[PDB]
C-alpha cells in the first residue's frame, strides 16, 4: 500500500497521529490505479516463476546424454 | 434405596426410527411406528407457537 | 431443538451465544448448519441429561 | 500480502508451535519474514458480541475489514461522568466543545446549585465534540468502515469488534468492566477487503475445531465464494520461497480396494478414512505402494487394525456415506489387497475430550462383536517410556460381571425358551426368530424382550452394583461392556464413552468357534443388547486409542533420550506411622526436568481418603502386598497434573485396618 | 449347510438407500428463503486444456538383435511428446494434466483396456447384482448418461493466463512458450509442443514431426491494454482436446452473457435508493472484470415459482421472514410511539364523580400500548408485500365473545377499535366482516335480511372470511330499509363509499436485476391505501389524508348511534355527554400515524424490497368488488395424464398455496393512535443516515448466481430423464444402441436423485436443489402458477425455459461419445462366438468380413421366444427349436438375443459349450453394446483363449454379465516364426479406434496390427492451409487445437463501487 | 402371505411423509388439516394384512 505508507510518512513528519495532508481516504474513486508490480513480468504473464528458472525449464525440456 | 430405581421399557423406540446426529440430538423419523411421534408432534408445536410469541 | 428453530434462526438467548454444530440429518449429505441461541443451550442440556446425575 | 488460517494465532506462541509447517506449508528457511498478528482479542470480542446482535450482522461487519491498517478504539465514560473527569484536571479538554463551556469547567467554584451550568450541560451531546462517536446501537456494518477509515475511533459502549480497546479515563470513572508487519501477515479471519488476501485451502469446514472459527468460514463460504483466494499449502510454500503434549497432527488417507486374484489389476471401490494420526504413519512407514491386509489366516495384519480402530470410520467416495468393511473372508466384498494414494488436511485436534475433567475410572461401551481379544493383545504388547500403557491386568471383560453370577447369566438367559408358548427348544428358537435371511423380525424380538428385560433388570443390575463397587474399591479401572444401560442402570462411578467399531460386528458374531452355544443364539442375544441399549449416537471408537497411544509418542520424542531418575515422577497415598514408610501407586508421570520441578511444589495437600491394606502378597516380584482405597473428599482434577507433562490413565493399588492416609508427591 | 446364508445377510447389508429424506424438513426451508448458498461459478485452471490422455501398454523390444540400440531415441533420454512402445493407446482420464484452483469432487478416470472397468458400469444403479465383475446389460444407458453428465461437470472451468517465456534453444523459430505452474515443471514441455524436437530417426514419430508445419508453437495473438500490466487474453498453440476446448468455451460464453460494468451497478443501486443514498464508480480504462451477476426474467420467475411452491400451506416457515421485514424496517422507520398522547387526551372532557361508568378508563383497560403492539403493528404494514401467499386476518379474540351489545359501552368501544383495525390487513373480507360487526351489535333493535336462516344476523362476524359468505342485504342497498334500519344503511353507504382505495409506487429496477414478480406488471409495488408524495422534508401536522377521513366517518358514525335515546335509555344526560365529548375529541384527535402511512411508508417500502431474500409476490387489491376477490392461487409441477400443453394442464393439477395470519386489532389501532415524529428531525438526513448501512452487503448479488444454477438443474434433468423415458419436450436422442432399461417412475425417481447428488456436489451447494419436484413423477414435470378470482376466471403465468450451456455440452457430448465410443470404453455391433484356428496376425476388434454373418446370410437359424430343447435318443443328435417351429441339430450359424442365454444360462451351457469347443457350431449373440478388455499375446508361441471364453460364459447370470475378453496380438518390429492360436470370441464391425501407434520408437511394423500417427487428428500440424480455428468436433476430437486464455480479475463489488458518502 | 411374498409392491410410507411434511400449521388456536390427517392416518412400517 503506497498511498498508505506516504500518508503515514507525512504524519511521521510534523508532529502528527493523523495527518492533514492524505494520499489514500480520498473522495474520489478511483478503483482503476494499476502501480508497478513484481506480479506482472515484462511480456503479459505473471511472475510466479522468475524468468531465468523458466528458461532454464524450457532448455532442460531436452537435453541428450551418451549411449550406454 | 430410592435413587437405584429405574424404568423398565418393554416396547422401546426401535433403532431405525432415528435419524443420525446434528451435534449430540438425533431426530425421531416421521415414518415412525412407534408411539412416541405423538410426544414429537405435542412438544415440537409446542416450541414453535412458544418461540413464535414476542412475550 | 427442532421446534425453535424457525421463529428464533439467528437471534441469541440471555447470555448465551449463537454456534454452529455440524448435521448428518439426511444420510447422503453431511455439512455443518448455524445453530441458533434456544437450540445451543439444548446441545448443552442435552450432554447433562444423556450423562445422568451425580449426587453428593 | 495476507493469509487466513482456520487456527487461533498469536504473535508471541504460533511461531514457537510451528502453525504454517502444522498445515503442511514448507517454510523452512526461517527467513522470519511471516510476522503474525495476535487474534485473541478478536475472537473474545466476537464471543460477547455474539451476545448482543445477529451473527449474520457480525459476520458481515467483520469480513470487509483491512487487517493491514493499523486502528484502536478509545472508549469514554458516560456522559454524566464525562464531565466530571474534565471536571478534575481541566487541562486535558479537547478545543472543540465550547467557549462558554470550558469557562465554565475550568473554574474553580463547586458549581452545586447550576442556574445555566445545568443547561449548558442538558443542551451538551457528545457527537458534535467527537467526530465518529460510534453507538451504544450503531448496526455495527458501520464500526468496520470507520476503523478502516481513521487510526482513533471514539465510542461509548463495550460491544466492538475488529481492534483493540484502550481506556480514556482512569479506572474510577466507568461502570461496566505499530505493529511489525512485514508483508508476509497471516492470522485467521479473512478480509475481501484487498485484492492480495488469500484464503488457505485443504482442511473442510466440516473438520474445524474452534467452532466460532467454523462459525465464521462456513459464513465466508457461503456467501463471497467466488470471490475468494483458495491456494494450495504448495502454492503458499512457493509464495514464501513448554513443547506441549495431546496436540497431534492428522491427515486422512485416500485408499482404494483392488483385487488382483486372476492376475489382473482391477479398482472395485473407493474409500476415504477420517482423522489418522500422522506420528502412526511415520512410524508404520505408510507410502503409497500397494498394501495387503490379509496374513495367513484371513486375519488383519495387525497395524491395519491398529490403524482403523486409532480412528474414526470410513466414508464411500461415490456415495458419501458410512461405510464398514466386511471381517469374514467370505465374499460378498472382502478386502484383500489396497493402494494408499494421498492425504488431504493437515489440521489439529485435542486428543484430550471434553468429558475428562477428573482423574476417576472409565467406562467403555461396545456392541458385542467388536474386536475386543484382539485389541486387548495389540494394547498389552506397548511399553513407551519402561512404563505399560495399558496392562491387562486391570482391565474388565464385558462378560466378567456375567460370568461370577452362579446361574451364570449367559446360561441363564440360554433357558428363556420354556416362558414362550410355543418354541420349547432352543434350536427351534433361533430358528423361528430370525427370517433365513439373519435380519429378525420385529415381533419376536419384542416378544423375546419382553421375556428378556425381566431377567437384566432385576438378576443383573445389583450384581453389578456389587461387582463395579468393588472394583472401584480395588483401584481405577477400565471397564469394557455393552449395551450402555447396563452402566446406567447399575450406578457406575466413572467416565463413560460410548464407542463403535468400524467393522461389521454382526458377520464377526459368527465367524469365531466354539463360543458359548450356537453362534445363531450368540446374534439373537446381541440384537437383544442392542435392543436394550439407549438411542445415543455413540462415538467411533477412535478417540479412546488416540488418548491411550499418541501422547506418549510426542513424549517419547521429546525425552526419549534424559535420565529416568530425574524425568520420571510418582505420586500416591502416603501414612505417616509405622507398624507391621508406606505408599500405593495412584498415578505415574513422565516429564522433562522443568515441568517435574514444576508439579513438585504444588498443593498436593489437599485430598485425603481411606487406606486399608490387607495381607495377600501376590506373585509380583518386590515386596508388595495388595490394598484397597476409597476417596472421600472432591477427586484429582486432571489441571493440577498438567497439560504439558504425560501420565498413565488407570492403575491398580498395591502397597491391616485403616489408615486415613493423604497423598503426595514423590521423584528423584 | 448354515454358510450360505452369510452371503444373504451381507447383500441385504449392501442393499441399504444411497438417498433417502425420511427426516422433516422445514428448520432449512425457512433457512432456504432467509439465507441461500452461493455456488461456485468462477474456477480457474492453470493447467492444460485436455481430457484424453495417451497410456503406453506393452513396452517395446529396445535391446533386439536385428537392429542395434543405438538407432532408438531410447538410448538417448530423449523427452517423447508420445510414450514410445510396441502397442500404444488412448484413455479418456479428466484433468490428468491441468492444476486447478478448486476441484468439483468428481472425475471421469479410466484404466487402460488391458485393465477391467466394470464398476464404471455397475456403479450407478446395479445393486442387486452380486459378483463383483457384473453389470447389467439392461442398465448400460444410465451408466452412459451420468458418466456423460460426470465429463461435462469436470470440465466447467475457465483458462487462465500464465507466464510466457521465449526459447533459446533452435529447435523452434524464437516461437514464445508457455509455462504452468507446478513442483515438476519440466517433463511438461516435450508433451505440450510435440512440433518441437529434431527429426533423427524413421521412427513414426520422427516421421510425423517432419511432416508437421514448423510456425505454428505458442504464442500467436495477445491483448495489451495497459503498460507493466498483464495481458488480457492469448491464443496458444498447444495440446488441448477440443471438445473440452469448446466446453469451455461455451461456458466462458455464458459468464461472458452475464458481464455487467460498474456503471450500470451504481446506477441500479442509485434507483433502488431512490437518491437516498449514493454510490460512486470510476472513469478511467479499466483493466478487465468479470463479475456475473445479470441474469433475465424467465430465471427470476422460475426461481420465484419454485420457492413458491417450496413453501406451502405451512404458516412458521413464512412467519421469519415477516419478523425480519419487522425488525428490519424497525431501524428505517422515523416515528416511534408517544408515550402519553392518549392520557394527555380525556382529561379536556370529564364528568361527575357520581356515576360508577368511566369511558376514559374504559379505554385505559381496553387498550394497552406497551411497545408490544409496535412490532405487530409493523409485521402488519410488512404483510402488504405477500397477499398472494399469506393474508393477515384479525385473531378472534379482539372480537366481543358475544356479537356484542350497543346497550354497553365496552361493546362500543369494541366496535370503534375493529372498525379502526380493519383497513389495514390484506384480507379482502374486511368490509363484510366490518359491516357484520355492527350487525352483530344491533340484534332486536334492527333486523336485516340475512342470506339464509344458518348465516343469521346474530352469528359472529369471524366465520364469514369467504365472497360466498357475504349477505345479500349488504351486496343490494335497497333491501335494507332507512325506516326499517337508518343506522346500517348509512354505515353501508359509509363502508361502500369511503373505504381505502389502492394505490403503487414503482420501486426496484430491471436493467441489473432481474424483475422478478408475476401477476402484476414488471417492477411495481401493490398497496391496499393511497400514496402521495411529500412536498416537504420537515413534516407537520395535516388532515388531508385518508384515514382520519375514514375515522372521521366512523365517529360520525358513533354520534348519530350514541345521539338517539331509544337505543340506550339507560343513559342520563351526564354519561351521554361525556360519551359524545371523548367522542368527537377523539375525532380530533392529532397524529402522524395516517399522514405517515400515506406519505413516507410507501417510500420505505420501494427502499426495502429490493435487499430482500424473497422478493415479493402479489395479487391484485380488490377494494370491495366481489367478481374479482382472489379465492384461490395455485403452482403446479407436473402434466396430467396425456396433454402436454400447461395452459391445458394447469387447470386440475395446481397445488393450492396460502395461509392466513391472525393477527390482532388493539396493537393496529394504538399504533394507529399515537404516534409521534422525532421533536427536530429533516427526513433527507433522517433516511439518508438510516439507509446507508443497508447497501453495503452483496447478498441479493449472491441470490441472483443462486437463481441461475436452479433453472440450469431443472433443465438438465429433463433433458437427462427423456433419453430414457418418454417425455413431451422434443429433446434428440443420440443413444438408442445402447440397450436401456423399460423405465419406471421408481427408477426415473431414482436417476433424478442421482443427477441432484451430482449437481450439488458439483458447485458445493449444501443445502437443497431440485428436491420441490422430486417428490412426484419427474417424467411429465413443467413448471407453472395461476390464480382465480370468484367469477370463474383465471389468470395464468407460464414463464419460458431459458437455454441451458451444461445441457447444451451433455447433448454434444453424446455426439461426440456417438463416433468416439471406442475411447470411453465400449464396442457397438455385437460379438460372435466360434472356434477359429489359424496363423493369421489379425485383430478380433476389427475382424475380416469372412467370418461375419447377419440375418440376411442364407441359410443361418434365428432363434427368439419360441424356443425349447428336446433331447437325443439311441445315437441321434439333440435338437432345439426354431422360431418358425423347426429342429435343427447343433451346428451352423446361430443368432441369439442375449436375453435367452441370459434368462437359461445354466441349462444352455452344459448343452452347447461341448459343441462350441470342438464341433462346427458358430453362435452370435446381439447385444448391441458392451464393454470389453484385452489380452495381448506373444504371436511367437501357441496361445488358446477357451479359458476366458469358457470362464466368460459361466459367468453370464440372470442379473449380469461381465466384460468381453478378447485376445489380440502383438504387433512386432522385426519378422517373426508363427505359431497356431485359438481364438473364440470375434467383434462384428471395426473397434480399434482407441490404438494409437504400433512400434512408435521403430522404422516399421511387418507383423500384426498396423497403424501410423493418426493424421486426420492433428489437422493443423498436416494440414498447411487449414485455418487455426476449425475443428471436426462430431467425427473426430482432434487432440490439439488454439486455446484461448483468460487473466480477467474478480474483484467484489464494494472494492469497485465504494460509496463513502 | 403368499401374496405378500410374490408380490413385487413394497409399501413405503415416505411417499405421504415428504409430500406432506406433517407438522405444518395454521390458525394455531387448534391442529392444521395436515397434522389431522397425519395423525389419523399414521403412515409407518407396519402389517398390511
Amino acid at each position: 500500500d503506497e498511498a498508505d505508507d506516504a500518508t503515514k510518512k507525512q504524519a511521521k513528519d510534523t508532529e502528527k497521529a493523523k495527518a492533514q495532508v492524505t494520499y489514500s481516504d480520498t473522495g474520489i474513486n478511483n478503483a482503476n490505479e494499476l502501480s508497478r508490480s513484481g506480479n506482472v513480468d515484462n511480456e503479459g504473464g505473471s511472475n510466479q516463476k522468475p524468468m531465468s528458472t523458466r528458461i532454464a525449464e524450457a532448455t532442460s525440456a531436452i537435453v541428450s546424454k551418451h549411449p550406454a | 434405596q430410592e435413587y437405584t430405581q429405574s424404568p423398565e421399557i418393554k416396547v422401546p423406540i426401535p433403532q431405525k426410527d432415528w435419524t443420525g446426529p446434528i451435534g449430540e440430538i438425533r431426530i425421531l423419523k416421521d415414518t415412525t411406528s412407534s408411539i412416541a411421534r405423538y410426544l414429537y408432534r405435542t412438544w415440537y408445536l409446542a416450541a414453535a407457537r412458544m418461540a413464535a410469541q414476542p412475550r | 431443538h427442532e421446534g425453535v428453530a424457525s421463529s428464533s434462526i439467528g437471534k441469541p438467548f440471555m447470555g448465551v451465544p449463537a454456534s454452529i454444530v455440524n448435521d448428518e440429518s439426511v444420510v447422503g449429505v453431511r455439512a455443518a448448519r448455524p445453530i441458533s441461541g434456544m437450540q445451543n443451550m439444548i446441545q448443552h442440556l442435552s450432554k447433562l441429561y444423556k450423562r445422568g446425575f451425580s449426587y453428593r | 500480502a495476507y493469509i487466513a488460517v482456520p487456527a487461533v494465532v498469536d504473535s508471541r506462541s504460533s511461531e514457537a508451535i510451528g502453525l504454517l509447517e502444522s498445515f503442511g506449508v514448507d517454510a523452512g528457511s526461517d527467513a522470519n519474514d511471516v510476522s503474525y498478528q495476535d487474534h485473541d482479542y478478536v475472537v473474545d470480542q466476537l464471543q460477547y458480541m455474539l451476545d448482543g446482535y445477529e451473527a449474520g450482522d457480525v459476520i458481515d461487519a467483520l469480513v470487509y475489514r483491512n487487517w493491514l491498517h493499523h486502528s484502536v478504539y478509545c472508549l469514554l465514560p458516560p456522559k454524566s461522568q464525562l464531565l466530571e473527569y474534565w471536571k478534575s484536571n481541566p487541562s486535558v479538554i479537547p478545543d472543540n466543545v465550547d467557549r462558554r463551556l470550558r469557562k465554565r469547567l475550568m473554574l474553580k467554584k463547586d458549581l452545586r446549585k447550576d442556574d445555566e451550568y445545568n443547561q449548558l450541560a442538558r443542551a451538551f451531546k457528545i457527537s458534535d465534540v467527537y467526530a465518529p462517536l460510534i453507538s451504544s446501537t450503531t448496526s455495527p456494518m458501520t464500526m468496520i468502515q470507520n476503523l478502516n477509515q481513521g487510526e482513533i475511533v471514539y465510542t461509548t459502549t463495550d460491544r466492538v469488534i475488529g481492534a483493540r480497546v484502550l481506556l480514556y479515563a482512569p479506572r474510577k470513572y466507568y461502570a461496566s468492566t505499530r505493529v511489525p508487519h512485514s508483508r508476509f501477515n497471516v492470522g485467521t479471519f479473512p478480509s475481501i477487503a484487498t485484492p492480495k488476501c488469500s484464503v488457505m485451502s485443504g482442511v473442510d469446514i466440516e473438520s474445524i475445531p474452534n467452532e466460532f472459527i467454523k462459525l465464521f468460514y462456513q459464513r465466508v463460504k457461503s456467501i463471497h465464494a467466488n470471490i475468494l483466494n483458495d491456494i494450495s499449502p504448495q502454492i503458499v510454500s512457493d509464495m514464501i520461497n513448554h513443547v506441549d503434549v495431546y496436540r497431534v497432527d492428522v491427515v486422512n488417507v485416500l485408499f482404494e480396494v483392488v483385487d488382483v486374484a486372476d492376475g489382473l489389476r482391477s479398482v472395485s471401490r473407493k474409500l476415504i478414512m477420517h482423522t489418522v494420526p500422522v506420528c502412526i504413519l511415520e512410524l508404520l512407514g505408510i507410502e503409497i505402494a500397494d498394501y495387503c491386509i490379509r496374513q495367513e489366516d484371513g486375519m488383519f495384519t495387525d497395524w491395519f487394525l491398529l490403524l482403523t480402530m486409532l480412528s474414526d470410520g470410513l466414508t464411500d467416495r461415490r456415495t458419501h456415506c458410512q461405510y464398514l468393511i466386511n471381517p469374514s473372508s467370505m465374499p460378498p466384498d472382502v478386502i484383500l489387497n489396497i493402494s494408499i494414494t494421498g492425504f488431504i488436511n493437515r489440521h489439529t485436534i485435542d486428543v484430550m475430550p471434553d468429558v475428562y475433567d477428573f482423574i476417576k475410572p472409565i467406562g467403555a461401551v461396545l456392541p458385542k462383536g467388536s474386536f475386543k481379544s484382539t485389541i486387548m493383545r495389540v494394547l498389552d504388547s506397548i511399553s513407551v517410556l519402561g512404563v505399560k500403557i495399558m496392562p491387562r491386568a486391570h482391565v474388565v471383560d464385558s462378560d466378567e460381571v456375567g460370568e461370577q453370577m452362579e446361574p451364570t447369566f449367559e446360561h441363564a438367559v440360554m433357558e428363556i425358551y420354556k416362558g414362550i408358548a410355543g418354541v420349547d427348544s432352543l434350536d427351534d428358537l433361533t430358528k423361528w426368530v430370525l427370517n433365513s435371511d439373519l435380519v429378525p423380525h420385529d415381533d419376536r424380538l419384542g416378544q423375546l424382550f419382553q421375556a428378556f428385560l425381566p431377567l437384566a433388570k432385576d438378576l443383573l443390575a445389583p450384581m453389578a452394583r456389587q461387582f463395579y463397587d468393588n472394583s472401584m474399591s480395588e483401584g481405577r479401572l477400565l471397564t469394557f461392556a455393552h449395551a450402555d444401560s447396563e452402566l446406567l442402570n447399575a450406578n457406575y462411578f466413572g467416565h463413560l464413552l460410548r464407542l463403535k467399531i468400524p467393522y461389521i460386528t454382526e458377520v464377526n458374531l459368527m465367524i469365531r468357534k466354539n463360543r458359548e452355544g450356537g453362534e445363531l443364539f450368540q446374534l439373537v442375544l446381541s440384537y437383544l443388547y442392542k435392543m436394550y441399549a439407549t438411542s445415543a449416537q455413540p462415538k467411533w471408537f477412535g478417540s479412546l486409542l488416540r488418548l491411550l497411544i499418541c501422547p506418549w509418542l510426542h513424549m517419547e520424542k521429546l525425552i526419549g533420550e534424559a535420565d529416568p531418575a530425574s524425568t520420571s515422577a510418582e505420586i500416591g497415598w502416603h501414612v505417616p506411622r509405622e507398624q507391621l514408610d508406606g505408599f500405593i501407586p495412584y498415578v505415574s508421570i513422565r516429564a522433562p526436568r522443568l515441568v517435574i520441578e514444576e508439579l513438585m511444589e504444588k498443593n498436593w495437600g489437599q485430598y485425603h481418603a481411606q487406606v486399608i491394606v490387607t495381607d495377600q502378597l501376590v506373585v509380583g516380584e518386590p515386596r508388595r502386598v495388595s490394598a484397597k482405597a476409597v476417596i472421600k473428599g472432591n477427586h484429582l482434577p486432571v489441571k493440577l497434573i498438567s497439560r504439558f507433562a504425560c501420565f498413565t490413565l488407570t492403575s491398580k493399588y498395591e502397597m491391616g485396618a485403616a489408615y486415613n492416609a493423604r497423598l503426595a508427591f514423590r521423584s528423584d | 449347510e448354515i454358510q450360505r446364508h452369510i452371503t444373504e445377510f451381507i447383500s441385504s447389508w449392501q442393499n441399504h438407500p444411497i438417498v433417502q429424506v425420511s427426516a422433516d424438513v422445514e428448520n432449512r426451508k425457512t433457512a432456504q428463503l432467509l439465507h441461500a448458498d452461493t455456488p461456485r461459478l468462477v474456477t480457474w485452471d492453470a493447467g492444460l486444456c485436455t481430457s484424453f490422455k495417451i497410456v503406453p501398454i506393452v513396452p517395446a523390444q529396445v535391446p533386439q538383435d536385428v537392429l542395434a540400440y543405438t538407432f532408438f531415441t531410447s538410448s538417448y533420454a530423449i523427452q517423447s511428446p508420445f510414450p514410445e512402445a510396441a502397442v500404444s493407446r488412448i484413455v479418456v482420464h479428466t484433468r490428468w494434466a491441468s492444476n486447478v484452483d478448486f476441484d468439483r469432487d468428481s472425475s471421469v478416470i479410466m484404466a487402460p483396456p488391458t485393465e477391467n472397468n466394470i464398476h464404471l458400469f455397475k456403479q450407478l444403479l446395479n445393486t442387486e447384482t452380486l459378483s463383483v465383475r457384473g453389470a447389467n446389460p439392461l442398465m448400460f444407458r444410465a451408466n452412459v448418461l451420468h458418466m456423460l453428465l460426470e465429463f461435462v461437470l469436470d470440465n466447467l472451468y475457465l483458462n487462465r493466463h500464465t507466464g510466457f517465456s521465449q526459447d533459446h534453444t533452435p529447435f523452434t523459430e524464437g516461437a514464445n512458450l508457455r509455462s504452468l505452474p507446478g513442483p515438476d515443471a519440466e517433463k511438461w514441455y516435450s508433451i505440450m509442443y510435440p512440433t518441437r524436437m529434431g527429426t533423427p530417426n524413421v521412427s513414426k514419430i520422427c516421421n510425423f514431426v517432419a511432416s508437421c508445419v514448423r510456425n505454428r508453437v505458442g504464442r500467436f495473438d495477445r491483448a495489451q491494454m495497459m503498460n507493466g500490466a498483464m495481458s488480457e487474453w492469448v491464443d496458444v498453440f498447444e495440446t488441448s482436446d477440443a471438445l473440452t476446448v469448446s466446453i469451455r468455451g461455451r461456458w466462458m460464453a455464458r459468464l461472458a452473457r452475464m458481464n455487467i460494468n460498474p456503471t450500470e451497478i451504481e446506477w441500479a443501486l442509485t434507483e433502488c435508493a431512490q437518491g437516498y443514498v449514493t454510490v460512486t464508480s470510476p472513469y478511467a480504462p479499466s483493466v478487465n472484470r468479470l463479475m456475473p451477476y445479470r441474469i433475465s426474467n424467465a430465471e427470476r420467475q422460475i426461481s420465484q415459482i419454485i420457492r413458491v411452491m417450496n413453501i406451502g400451506n405451512n404458516a412458521t416457515v413464512i412467519q421469519p421472514v415477516l419478523q425480519d421485514i419487522s425488525v428490519l424496517l424497525q431501524r428505517i422507520s422515523p416515528l416511534q410511539i408517544d408515550p402519553t398522547i392518549i392520557s394527555n387526551t380525556m382529561s379536556t372532557v370529564s364528568e361527575s364523580t357520581t356515576q360508577t361508568l368511566s369511558p376514559a378508563s374504559s379505554i385505559l383497560g381496553k387498550l394497552r400500548p406497551s411497545n408490544s403492539d409496535f412490532s405487530s403493528f409493523r409485521v402488519a404494514l410488512a404483510g402488504w408485500l405477500y397477499n398472494g401467499v399469506v393474508t393477515t386476518v384479525i385473531d378472534d379474540s379482539s372480537y366481543p365473545k358475544d356479537g356484542g351489545s350497543v346497550t354497553s359501552l365496552e361493546n362500543l368501544w369494541d366496535f370503534f377499535i375493529l372498525a379502526l383495525a380493519l383497513p389495514l390487513t390484506t384480507d379482502p373480507c374486511a368490509p363484510v366482516k366490518a359491516f357484520m360487526t355492527l350487525a352483530n351489535m344491533m340484534v332486536g333493535f334492527e333486523t336485516i335480511p340475512m342470506d339464509n336462516q344458518i348465516y343469521t344476523q346474530s352469528r359472529r362476524a369471524s366465520a364469514f372470511s369467504t365472497p360466498h359468505t357475504w349477505p345479500r342485504c349488504f351486496m343490494n342497498i335497497q333491501l335494507i330499509s332507512p325506516i326499517d334500519a337508518p343506522i346500517l344503511r348509512q354505515w353501508a353507504e359509509i363502508i361502500h363509499r369511503y373505504w381505502p382505495n389502492p394505490s403503487q409506487i414503482r420501486y426496484g429496477t430491471p436493467n441489473v436485476f432481474g424483475s422478478a414478480n408475476l401477476f402484476t406488471p414488471p417492477e411495481v409495488l401493490l398497496l391496499p391505501i393511497d400514496h402521495q408524495p411529500a412536498n416537504v422534508t420537515t413534516p407537520t401536522l395535516d388532515f388531508t389524508n385518508e384515514l382520519t377521513n375514514w375515522r372521521a366517518r366512523v365517529c360520525e358514525l358513533m354520534k348519530n348511534l350514541v345521539d338517539n335515546q331509544r337505543y340506550q335509555p339507560g343513559w342520563t344526560q351526564s354519561l351521554v355527554s361525556s360519551m359524545r365529548g371523548t367522542l368527537g375529541k377523539l375525532k380530533l384527535i392529532k397524529s402522524m400515524t395516517p399522514m405517515y402511512l400515506q406519505q413516507l411508508a410507501p417510500v420505505e417500502l420501494a427502499v426495502i424490497a429490493p435487499m430482500l431474500p424473497f422478493p415479493p409476490f402479489q395479487v391484485p387489491y380488490v377494494r370491495l368488488d366481489r367478481d374479482r376477490v382472489p379465492t384461490m392461487v395455485g403452482v403446479t409441477r407436473q402434466s396430467r395424464d396425456t396433454i402436454t400443453q400447461p395452459a391445458l394442464s394447469l387447470s386440475t393439477t395446481n397445488t393450492t398455496v396460502g395461509v392466513p395470519l391472525a393477527l390482532d386489532a388493539r396493537a393496529i389501532t394504538v399504533a394507529l393512535l399515537s404516534g409521534k415524529y422525532p421533536p427536530d428531525l429533516v427526513t433527507n438526513v433522517w433516511y439518508a443516515d438510516a439507509i446507508y448501512p443497508m447497501y453495503a452487503d452483496t447478498e441479493v448479488f449472491s441470490n441472483l448466481q443462486r437463481d441461475v444454477i436452479t433453472c440450469e438443474a431443472v433443465q438438465t434433468l429433463v433433458t437427462l430423464v427423456a433419453q430414457i423415458s418418454e417425455t413431451q419436450y422434443p429433446v434428440d436422442r443420440y443413444l438408442d444402441w445402447i440397450p436401456s432399461l423399460r423405465a419406471s417412475a421408481a427408477t426415473a425417481a431414482t436417476f433424478a436423485e442421482w443427477v441432484n447428488t451430482s449437481m450439488k456436489t458439483a458447485f458445493d451447494l449444501s443445502d437443497m436443489l431440485l428436491e420441490p419436484l422430486l417428490s412426484g413423477d419427474p417424467r411429465m414435470t413443467q413448471l407453472a402458477i395461476q390464480y382465480q378470482q370468484y367469477n370463474g376466471r383465471t389468470f395464468n403465468v407460464i414463464p419460458e425455459m431459458p437455454g441451458s450451456v451444461i445441457a447444451d455440452c451433455v447433448q454434444l457430448t453424446a455426439e461426440v461419445f456417438n463416433h468416439e465410443y471406442n475411447l470411453f470404453g465400449i464396442a457397438r455391433g455385437d460379438i460372435i462366438i466360434g472356434r477359429v484356428q489359424s496363423t493369421h496376425l489379425w485383430s478380433p476388434l476389427a475382424p475380416p468380413p469372412d467370418l461375419v454373418f447377419d440375418r440376411d446370410t442364407p441359410g443361418v437359424h434365428i432363434f427368439g421366444r419360441d424356443c425349447r430343447i428336446s433331447f437325443g435318443m439311441n445315437g441321434a443328435a439333440p435338437m432345439i427349436r426354431d422360431e418358425t417351429g423347426m429342429m435343427v441339430p447343433f451346428e451352423g450359424n446361430w443368432i441369439f438375443p442375449l436375453a435367452l442365454w441370459q434368462m437359461n444360462t445354466r441349462y444352455f451351457n452344459q448343452q452347447f459349450d461341448a459343441w462350441i469347443k470342438t464341433g462346427e457350431l458358430r453362435i452370435r449373440i446381439e447385444m448391441g453394446a458392451y464393454p470389453y478388455m484385452l489380452h495381448y499375446y506373444d504371436p511367437r508361441q501357441y496361445a488358446n483363449a477357451w479359458n476366458l471364453t469358457s470362464a466368460w460364459l459361466e459367468e453370464i447370470t440372470p442379473t449380469s454379465i461381465p466384460s468381453v475378453p478378447f485376445m489380440v496380438p502383438i504387433s512386432s518390429d522385426h519378422d517373426i516364426s508363427s505359431a497356431p492360436a485359438v481364438q473364440y470370441i470375434i467383434s462384428t464391425e471395426y473397434n480399434d479406434r482407441s490404438l494409437f501407434c504400433t512400434n512408435s520408437s521403430s522404422p516399421q511394423t511387418i507383423a500384426g496390427p498396423d497403424k501410423h500417427i493418426p493424421v486426420e487428428r492433428y489437422n493443423i500440424l498436416t494440414n498447411p492451409d487449414a485455418p487455426p480455428t476449425q475443428i471436426q468436433l462430431p467425427e473426430v476430437v482432434d487432440l490439439y487445437n488454439v486455446v484461448t486464455r483468460y487473466a480477467y480479475e474478480t474483484p467484489p463489488i464494494t472494492a469497485v463501487v465504494m460509496g463513502v458518502p
